[PDB]
C-alpha cells in the first residue's frame, strides 16, 4: 500500500478554547480577600488539591493577546489584572517573590468550567475559590485567583464528530481500514498515537 | 515553566510552542497514495477480500458478478462423484459467477443485492 | 506572535540528472535530504512534495535558548489540505535545531 | 567553517545501477500490479504486456 | 540500486541570508531611550514575547566580519553599536553583567 501517507485532514482541540491559565505556587499564602477581619499573610496553608497537600496554589486565566476573561468567583467580579502587568507587579513585591517556587502555564487545571470562550466569561464556584489581592503599597497592585479546594479532578470530553469525517471514502470499504488509513493523535511535542479507526467502539 | 525572577536565576521552550500556536490535541488523518488505492481497489473489485472463514460461500450477493475461492470445500448433491469432484476443483481453484448477461465487463459498480 | 518565514528553493526536481525512464526520478532511486549538518536531518521523497517547488518554512522563536524549525509543508499534503493545515501539520516531521548557540 | 541555516542536498543511484535498472525498464516496462485493459499500442516501436 | 547515493546538488539557505542575532536576556531593563519621561533602569518589565513572560530582551543583528546592518526603527536610525565593541563594552559594565542571565 505504499510507503507514505497523505495527509487528508488536520484539526485542533483545545479543552478551554482560546483561555490557558498561569499557575503560580508558593510557601505560603500571599493574599488578602475582601471582607476577611485578619490577615493571613505568610501563613501555612494546607488544603485538599487532587490530594490533601502544602502548598498555595493560585490560578489566572490569559489569551494570547494578554486580556483575560472576565471573571466572577460567585456573585463577585473578581477584577483581574492583565497577564502582562502582574507578572511585572508580582516580580516586583519582594515579599510575593521570595515565598514563590514555581509558575507554569497549563492547558487544562483538572475541572470543567463554567466558560464562554465567546463572551470571555469565566464563573468561578465560590466555595473553591477566592479574590486574591497581593499587594505591597510601592509597586502596583495584584488581582489574582487564589484556590481554596479543589477535591477531585474530573474529565472534560471533547466530540470532534463522525470519526470517518475527512477521509475519502473508497468504493472498496476495506480500504478505509488499518493499515490503508489512520487516525493520529498528536500535540506536536512529541506525544502521538496511532489509531485504527475501525476500533474506535 | 516561565522564569522566577528570584535571586537564584541565571529548561524548554515554551515561547517557540505558544508563539507559534500550538497548544491542545490535534487530530491528523492519514490514507494510502492515489497510486495504491487504484491499485489495491480495482484488485478487490474484481476478486473480493481475503476471508479466511469455514462458512458457505457467497455465491449470488452481489449485482453482477461474485469471485469464489475455496479451499478443501464440501460439496454434496445427488451427482455422480468424479463431476462432484470436478466441481470441488472448480471452487478450489477460484471462479467467479456472473449474474448479468455483460460477463467480463468489470466497470459495473456490483453492488450489494 | 511569531510567524512562518518562507525560503523557495525553486524546481523540486532541478538538480537530478533526469534519466529516460522517469520511475528513476522515485525513491529509492533518488532522494532529497534536508539537513542543518549539526545533527538534524531527514529524507524527503521528492514525488511526494505535493508542490512543483521545493519551499521550505523557517519557525522560530525569541526565548530563554535558541530554536528554529524547517519545515516542508507540502511533504504528503492531500492536494485539497489548506496551506494552514499543512503548516500546523508538518511540525511532528521538521528539522529542529534547539542547539544552545 | 560557515555552517548555517539549512541545507538542500540531492542524492541519487550511482551510474552503474542506473545503466542495469534503465535498461531494463526499457525492455519490460514497469510492475504495475493494477486491474485494468493492458497497454498495448502506446509506445512509438513497442509494447511489453504480461 | 546499490548501496551509495552521488550527492548531485548542495545548496545552502539561511533565513536572514548574511544576518544573524545575538540574543541578550536580562532580569531588568538595562538602557535608556531617546525621549522617556523617568529613566526604568533596574525595573521589571513582562511583556508578550510569543507567550506572556517576565524576562527583558535584547537583540543584536550582525555579520560574521563583525558588522552590523544600518537598522532603523520606525523613523530613527538606531546607530548600532559594531558587535565586537558592543561584546567588550557590555561585558566592561559590571551594571549590565550582574543582570544578564
Amino acid at each position: 500500500y505504499g510507503s507514505e501517507y497523505d495527509i487528508v485532514s488536520v484539526e485542533n482541540h483545545k479543552p478551554y478554547d482560546d483561555m490557558m491559565f498561569l499557575v503560580i505556587i508558593s510557601k505560603s499564602i500571599m493574599h488578602g480577600t475582601p471582607g476577611e477581619e485578619e490577615s493571613r499573610l505568610n501563613d501555612i496553608n494546607a488544603s485538599l488539591n487532587g490530594m490533601p497537600q502544602p502548598l498555595c496554589y493560585y490560578i489566572h486565566p490569559f489569551y494570547k493577546d494578554g486580556k483575560v476573561p472576565k471573571t466572577y468567583i460567585g456573585d463577585n467580579n473578581a477584577n483581574l489584572s492583565p497577564i502582562v502587568n502582574m507578572l511585572t507587579n508580582i516580580f516586583s513585591q519582594k515579599s510575593a517573590v521570595n515565598d514563590i517556587v514555581n509558575m507554569y502555564v497549563t492547558d487544562y487545571i483538572g475541572l470543567k468550567l463554567d466558560y464562554k470562550n465567546g463572551d470571555k466569561e469565566l464563573k468561578l464556584d465560590k466555595d473553591m475559590f477566592e479574590q486574591a489581592g497581593i499587594a505591597d503599597d510601592k509597586h502596583g497592585n495584584v488581582d489574582t485567583i487564589f484556590v481554596k479546594k479543589i477535591p477531585d479532578y474530573e474529565a472534560l470530553e471533547i466530540d470532534t464528530g463522525d470519526k470517518w469525517g475527512g477521509f475519502t471514502k473508497d468504493q472498496e470499504s476495506k480500504l478505509m481500514m488499518y493499515p490503508y488509513c489512520v487516525t493520529e493523535i498528536t500535540d506536536f511535542k512529541g506525544n502521538h498515537m496511532n489509531l485504527k479507526t475501525e476500533y474506535i467502539n | 515553566d516561565i522564569a522566577i525572577l528570584n535571586d537564584y536565576l541565571s529548561g524548554g521552550n515554551t515561547a517557540f510552542d505558544y508563539g507559534n500556536g500550538y497548544r491542545g490535541v490535534y487530530v491528523i488523518k492519514k490514507q494510502l497514495k492515489a497510486e495504491y488505492r487504484r491499485s489495491l481497489s480495482s484488485f478487490f473489485h474484481k476478486y473480493g477480500y481475503k476471508i479466511n472463514r469455514v462458512k458457505k460461500p457467497n455465491l449470488r450477493t452481489r449485482k453482477a458478478f461474485n469471485y469464489v475461492q475455496t479451499k478443501d470445500c464440501f460439496i454434496s448433491g445427488d451427482i455422480n462423484n468424479n463431476d462432484l469432484q470436478e466441481i470441488r476443483t472448480i471452487f478450489d481453484n477460484g471462479i467467479t459467477l456472473w449474474h448479468t448477461d455483460n460477463i467480463g465487463n468489470y466497470s459495473v459498480e456490483n453492488e450489494l443485492r | 506572535d511569531y510567524e512562518a518565514l518562507e525560503i523557495d528553493t525553486g524546481d523540486k526536481w532541478g538538480g537530478f540528472t533526469k534519466d529516460q525512464e522517469s520511475k528513476l526520478m522515485m525513491y529509492p532511486y533518488c532522494v532529497t535530504e534536508i539537513t542543518d549538518f549539526k545533527g538534524n536531518h531527514m529524507n524527503l521523497k521528492t514525488e511526494y512534495i505535493n508542490n512543483s517547488k521545493l519551499k521550505i518554512q523557517v519557525r522560530g522563536s525569541l526565548g530563554v535558548s535558541n530554536k528554529v524549525a524547517y519545515s516542508v509543508q507540502d511533504y504528503n499534503a492531500d492536494s485539497a489540505l489548506s496551506g494552514g493545515n499543512r503548516l500546523t501539520a508538518s511540525l511532528d516531521s521538521s528539522l529542529i535545531n534547539n542547539n544552545p548557540n
